[PDB]
């Protein structure tokens, strides 16, 4: 019975690993997007941009 | 009178220069530039002030 319980626990831990990995990938994409947005915000602060390029 | 006429021509030339020099549509020596902020460092705050007088 303990062996079967360990099988169940290993399966559940593996499922949790997969969910964690998927969320980690999505968060990685989100942080890359945030870095690009930071670059854009820094670029706009330049005082040579009149109005249109802003 | 001839010298005055040439001086008047040069004066209108000075006005044209003041009103014409533009960095891609952004007038510089007209007087609208005033003061601008140049973001020259990583993160916010690290910037300088450029002041152009007509």
């Amino acid at each position: 019975a303990q062996s079967r319980g360990l099988d169940v626990a290993m399966r559940n831990a593996n499922d949790g690993i997969s969910i964690a990995q998927t969320a980690e990938g999505a968060m990685n994409e989100s942080t890359s997007i945030l870095q690009r947005m930071r670059d854009l915000a820094l670029q706009s602060a330049n005082g040579t941009n009149s109005a249109s390029e802003r | 009178q001839a010298l005055n006429e040439e001086s008047v021509a040069l004066q209108d030339e000075l006005n044209r220069i003041a009103e014409t020099t533009s960095f891609g549509g952004r007038k510089l020596l007209n007087g609208s530039f005033g003061e601008a902020s140049f973001q020259i460092g990583s993160s916010s705050g690290e910037a300088i002030i450029m002041g152009l007088t007509s």
